[PDB]
RNA sequence: AGGGGAUCGAAGAUGAUCAGAUACCGUCGUAGUCUUAACCAUAAACUAUGCCGACUAGGGAUCGGGUGGUGUUUUUUUAAUGACCCACUCGGCACCUUACGAGAAAUCAAAGUCUUUGGGUUCUGGGGGGAGUAUGGUCGCAAGGCUGAAACUUAAAGGAAUUG
């Protein structure tokens, strides 16, 4: 097991937070990798791209490797990081560990018909990374995933199951290609659609619930 | 969000702000939660028991985070001659 | 400065605003009632008078006009209404 | 010279609710800002208007609830036939489920379902959601 | 809604004038022009010190509503009152930060400095701006002592003083530990003056 | 030049902290203290930070010195920090305002003790 | 704003000032002005036979060197005179 | 790119303003343009002011000032370093030195 | 070369050669 | 074309300078520079940033105008036209801070209110060359201006920023 050091690393390693949604709900700042495997076991991985990039040193150059991955599962929860370092496993172990602190909600919906289980988006949402404008169109059943292949992965971990795509700008860059897809998914949530008009208490936010239990021992 | 039969599908149902009745997102991290606590006959406030306000991200950067609560406060009741509706 | 009342808006503010500006435009001139230094004849003068208005007979000087509201002179009397 | 009159209203609306103030002071006020407004209103969108009579074409102040993500308008104010109001609700609509598209037929501003019920048509004028 | 008792109680009043809580600064900014009631000539700008009681009295009940009292950090730099956090501190659970902050104390959990309070107040908005801008990396939120002129950034209720040096400073924390010492705590008897002097918070010499 | 260097200083720096009370203003003595609750690998090292925790001594001896804290230093320091007046808000009897911060007094329902100018 | 008209009624000021841009546009241009029609050595057809004038090898651009061994030829239908390249291997003693 | 927002020196809202010669290059510059710096200098400096009273009559006397008003080209003011190179906001600060 | 003497150098083009055009009169 | 011609000063003449030095530097000096009448219609003619209208943010300096100052200062009502201070408000030449936003960035209160894409309207651009060339027309006394291609050639050219 892990050696938590932050107030919520507590709550976690005790068992008194049994999903995300909580950590999220109350917009809770995960300082530790190791919460998120917890909460979230199964959490797959996928390394996106590898490259190398150049410095110059007092005369000659510098070599380094930057790595590019997407962490999520079928259900919704998605992460996206980049980490650029000396060796290269060690850039894509620590990119999955920036990864999973990225990880984030998203909001699915259906296309005409609330029918079984949704299928597509909620909204049409766009994010862009500079230059470079992804953006998700609700989508009908069996339509698929209609993207480069590329975004087509990170909407796979992202739970999407059918989508449209539309892009604008330069899509060669596949790290802001990446970064922009990953503004649109995260996205839905902060689209507030007549679903969500509902009047709601403000649930009561564990880290006082658990206050006892969170303080350091 | 409903679903189908009527059956609950969602995975969160996230919390306006109580100043702009606006989402506050997950990485909303610039978001703040207030606790005002009740009281008992001659004050001695009651551990567990709060009044609760929201303010996000935007609000406060923007500079209404004071004056969104004075703003707020009067209302559910908190204090008097302080918050004007007219400048 | 976030939300307030546009359609009770104070008067405190309101007044050193510009005419124009105010929730329906105001007029900010007023009407005199004058009279001259040895006459009992009272002349409805405008606040801002552009031309330098008369008392009638015994053709004397009221006001004489400016870039704004008229310059009276020396003595006499006005009344807001 | 100011040509619209109306996407000068919704401007002013869509741009204060989206740095977020509750008040907007709309200026000046077409008998359809107010049918607009109207179907803004009873839909969510938007919260209770006061009309102010100038001796002028007369002001409005709208009060904002949040919750609307944009209302615009489209210049010029085209023909739309029937079967190509689906063609537009796809377009600038967020989702099949919910938004609006408010056109003007000859029947009266209405949204686009409202318009789909009575099996009517006119010309284009703004959105809502 | 707040017991009579609460109400500004007169003889605390004339603390604040002797204090001169109510000397605002020489220039406004606008989110502070309703905490102002008018403006002497010859440069001051007087504060309301009813409105800035009715904060102490917010400021305090949301101090106190924090369930532990050992994290709710209490932030000066200033040497014209630094002193005061270290005495409303004590008085409450109350973790102090008095002098500079090391940048990255609540964000970068390795430093020797870090923490994770669920509250966060300030003596001087402007020389503490520091702190507020990791606060809203954090989610914390903020109190602070607020002149008229001075940054309504990121800082949730907060309290207006004159916070020109030495008293008002030290009278509010002094203030604040007497009215979160008042609210739960062990006080009681609200209406009791405290025996403790003002003056303790006063920084001092040579 | 005498510039003393960093493992020194960052030890006479710590040595002061936990040793304080054990520590001396003598140089030769704490040299023979430096070989007890330390371990130095070579003399002349031992030496150095002998040398400078001694004079990081003398300067914390003369007073408060900025990069270390330690018990009897805090202790003092909140000994030290205590000390209230007699009475001081006294004041001579009323209060001196001028005008108009005396009618936020006719403002806010009270009366108090009233004196303008 | 957009610097374009909208108007209802703008249609013909749209529909000229389009056609009056695609002239920017090469592929465009070419069709237009008759251009393989007339300035190309083929007629604007696929191929052309032609009748060999003489062997020719040719040097190389940068950074390479060797010689690529072309011939000169003159279409039938045209007579234009075209210089084309032989592929393969050795395949210039094919062609006299 | 623009380095900067007076782009030489400032104008801001006039077509023309009649160039000034330069007192070292007497290249041509606009008077927006321009470094001028003021000299006022004593009429004798040195240590001459004191036998140089010491010499003259009058009471005590009272000393005298050139008054010149030098009008600089970049080209001759920086190799003269009345004016010398900024960092990317050094250059920024408009406060005189 | 300099821009604008890239100018005066077909500047000088087109005057010869409208000169040799002149004598076909 | 006359009038003018102080100065400066293309062409040029020279003295120096350099391997050379048709130059930079020095002395002189034609046209020019100045004017009147008539042409010419190009400039990095630049804010390299269309015009009209609305909307979204703080801050002090300032130019002009108006309103309120039982504010101030100089005379002989220490009252009167002035100037100064202070508060308000239009209309200006700029400036500062913040990024609410925007952008490839530099940066930008617009260069924002743009994939949540439409207030009106004018102009231009569509890889680099070739080339503002050729041709026709037109205007000019001319130098030239305006209009303005194609064949062919080429994988870069370019922008901003970073490290060297
Ligand atoms: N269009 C001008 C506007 O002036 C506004 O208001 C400015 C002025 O009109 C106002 O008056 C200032 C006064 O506050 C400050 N304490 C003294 C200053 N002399 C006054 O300014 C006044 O006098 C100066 C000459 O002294 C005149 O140039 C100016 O026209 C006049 N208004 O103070 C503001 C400056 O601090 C706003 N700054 C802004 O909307 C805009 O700049
Ligand atoms: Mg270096
Ligand atoms: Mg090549
Ligand atoms: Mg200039
Ligand atoms: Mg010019
Ligand atoms: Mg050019
Ligand atoms: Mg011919
Ligand atoms: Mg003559
Ligand atoms: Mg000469
Ligand atoms: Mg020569
Ligand atoms: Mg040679
Ligand atoms: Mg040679
Ligand atoms: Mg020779
Ligand atoms: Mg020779
Ligand atoms: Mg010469
Ligand atoms: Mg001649
Ligand atoms: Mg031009
Ligand atoms: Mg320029
Ligand atoms: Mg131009
Ligand atoms: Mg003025
Ligand atoms: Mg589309
Ligand atoms: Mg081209
Ligand atoms: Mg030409
Ligand atoms: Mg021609
Ligand atoms: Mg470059
Ligand atoms: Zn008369
Ligand atoms: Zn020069």
């Amino acid at each position: 097991g892990w050696v938590p050091v932050t107030k919520l690393g507590r709550l976690v390693k005790a068992g008194k937070i049994t999903t995300i949604e909580e950590i999220f709900l109350h917009s809770l700042p995960v300082k530790e990798f190791q919460i998120i495997d917890t909460l979230l076991p199964g959490l797959q991985d996928e390394v996106m791209n590898i490259k190398p990039v150049q410095k110059q040193t007092r005369a000659g150059q510098r070599t380094r490797f930057k790595a590019v991955v997407v962490v999520g599962d079928s259900n919704g929860h998605v992460g996206l990081g980049i980490k650029t370092a000396k060796e290269v496993a060690g850039a894509i172990r620590a990119g999955i560990i920036i990864a999973k602190l990225s990880v984030i909600p998203i909001r699915r919906g259906y296309w005409g018909t609330n029918l079984g289980q949704p299928h597509s988006l909620a909204t049409k949402t766009t994010g862009k990374c500079g230059s470079v404008t992804v953006r998700l169109i609700p989508a009908p059943r069996g339509s698929g995933i209609v993207a480069s292949p590329a975004v087509k992965k990170l909407l796979q971990l992202a739970g999407v199951e059918d989508v449209y795509t539309q892009s604008n700008g330069k899509t060669r860059t596949l790290e802001n290609t990446l970064k922009a897809a990953f503004v649109a998914i995260g996205n839905t949530y902060g689209f507030l659609t007549p679903n969500l008009w509902a009047e709601q208490p403000l649930p009561v936010s564990p880290l006082d619930i658990y206050s006892d239990e969170a303080s350091a021992q | 969000m409903e679903n189908d039969k009527g059956q609950l599908v969602e995975l969160y149902v996230p919390r306006k702000c109580s100043a702009t009745n606006r989402i506050i997102k997950a990485d909303d991290h610039a978001s703040v939660q207030i606790n005002v606590a009740k009281v008992d006959e001659e004050g001695r406030a009651i551990p567990g028991e709060y009044v609760t306000y929201a303010l996000s991200g935007y609000v406060r950067s923007r500079g209404e985070s004071d004056d969104s609560l004075n703003r707020l406060a009067q209302n559910d009741g908190l204090l008097k001659n302080v918050w004007s509706y007219s400048r | 400065v976030l939300v307030q009342d546009l359609l009770h808006p104070t008067a405190a503010s309101e007044a050193r605003k510009h005419k124009l500006k105010t929730l329906v435009q105001g007029p900010r001139s007023y009407f005199l009632d004058v009279k001259c230094p040895g006459c009992l004849n009272i002349t409805t003068v405008f606040s801002h008078a552009q031309t330098a208005v008369t008392c009638e007979s015994c053709s004397t000087i009221l006001c004489t006009p400016t870039g704004g509201k008229a310059k009276l002179s020396e003595g006499t009397s006005f009344r807001r209404k | 010279t100011r040509s619209s009159v109306l996407a000068d209203a919704l401007n002013a609306i869509n741009n204060a609710e989206k740095t977020g103030k509750r008040q907007v002071l709309i200026r000046p006020s077409s008998k359809v800002i107010i049918k607009f407004l109207q179907v803004m209103q009873k839909h969510g969108y938007i919260g209770e208007f006061e009309y102010i009579d100038d001796h002028r074409s007369g002001k409005i102040v709208v009060q904002l609830n949040g919750r609307l993500n944009k209302c615009g308008v489209i210049s010029p104010r085209f023909n739309v036939k029937i079967g190509d109001i689906e063609k537009w609700t796809a377009n600038l609509l967020p989702a099949r489920q919910f938004g609006y598209v408010i056109l003007t037929t000859s029947a009266g501003i209405m949204d686009h379902e409202e318009a789909r019920r009575k099996h009517v048509s006119g010309k284009i004028l703004g959105f809502v959601y | 809604s707040l017991p009579a008792t609460f109400d500004l109680t007169p003889e605390d009043a004339q603390l604040l004038l002797a204090a001169n809580t109510h000397l605002g600064a020489r220039n406004v900014q606008v989110h502070q022009e309703p905490y102002v009631f008018n403006a002497r000539p010859d440069g001051v700008h007087v504060i309301n010190v009813g409105k800035t009681w009715e904060k102490l009295v917010l400021a305090a009940r949301i101090i106190a509503a924090i369930p532990n009292p050992e994290d709710v950090v209490a932030i000066s730099s200033r040497t014209f009152g630094q002193r005061a956090v270290l005495k409303f501190a004590a008085h409450t659970g109350a973790t102090p930060i008095a002098g500079r902050f090391t940048p990255g104390s609540f964000t970068n959990y390795i430093t020797r400095s870090f923490k994770e309070p669920r509250l966060v107040i300030v003596t001087d908005p402007r020389s503490d701006a520091q702190a507020i801008k990791e606060a809203s990396y954090v989610n914390i939120p903020v109190i602070a002592l607020t002149d008229l002129d001075s940054p309504s950034e990121f800082v949730d209720v907060a309290i207006p003083c004159n916070n020109r040096g030495k008293h008002s400073i030290g009278l509010i924390w002094y203030l604040l530990a007497r009215e979160v010492l008042r609210l739960r705590g062990a006080l009681v008897d609200r209406t009791q003056p405290w025996s403790i002097m003002p003056d303790l918070y006063f920084y001092r010499d040579p | 030049g005498r510039v003393r260097t960093k493992t020194v200083k960052r030890a006479s720096k710590a040595l002061i902290e936990r040793y304080y009370p054990k520590l001396t203003l003598d140089f030769q003595t704490n040299k023979r203290l430096c070989d007890e609750i330390a371990t130095i690998q070579s003399k002349r090292l031992r030496n150095k930070i002998a040398g400078y925790t001694t004079h990081l001594m003398k300067r914390i001896q003369k007073g408060p010195v900025r990069g270390i804290s330690f018990k009897l230093q805090e202790e003092e320091r909140e000994r030290k920090d205590q000390y209230v007046p007699e009475v001081s808000a006294r004041s001579n009897g009323v209060l001196n305002v001028d005008n108009q911060t005396s009618d936020l007094v006719k403002s806010l329902g009270l009366k108090l003790p009233l004196s303008v100018i | 704003g957009k610097g374009k008209p909208r108007g209802l009624n703008s249609a013909r000021k749209l529909r000229v000032h389009r056609r009056n841009n695609r002239w920017a546009e090469n592929n465009y241009k070419k069709r237009l002005l008759g251009t393989a029609f007339k300035s190309s050595p083929f007629g604007g057809s696929s191929h052309a036979k032609g009748i060999v004038l003489e062997k020719l090898g040719i040097e190389s651009k940068q950074p390479n060197s060797a010689i690529r061994k072309c011939v000169r030829v003159q279409l039938i239908k045209n007579g234009k005179k075209v210089t084309a390249f032989v592929p393969n291997d050795g395949c210039l003693n094919f062609v006299d | 790119p623009k380095k900067r927002a007076s782009n030489g020196r400032n104008k801001k809202g006039r077509g023309h303003v009649k160039p000034v010669r330069c007192v070292n290059c007497s290249k041509s510059i606009p008077k927006d343009k321009a470094i001028k710096r003021m000299a006022i200098r004593n009429i004798v400096e040195a240590a001459a002011v004191r036998d140089l009273s010491e010499a003259s009559v009058y009471p005590e006397y009272a000393l005298p000032k050139t008054y010149n008003k030098l009008h600089y080209c970049v080209s001759c003011a920086i190799h003269a370093r009345i004016v010398r190179v900024r960092s990317r906001e050094d250059r920024k600060n408009r406060a005189p030195p | 070369m300099r821009a604008k003497w890239r100018k005066k150098r077909t500047r000088r083009l087109k005057r010869k050669r409208r000169k040799v055009r002149a004598r076909s009169k």
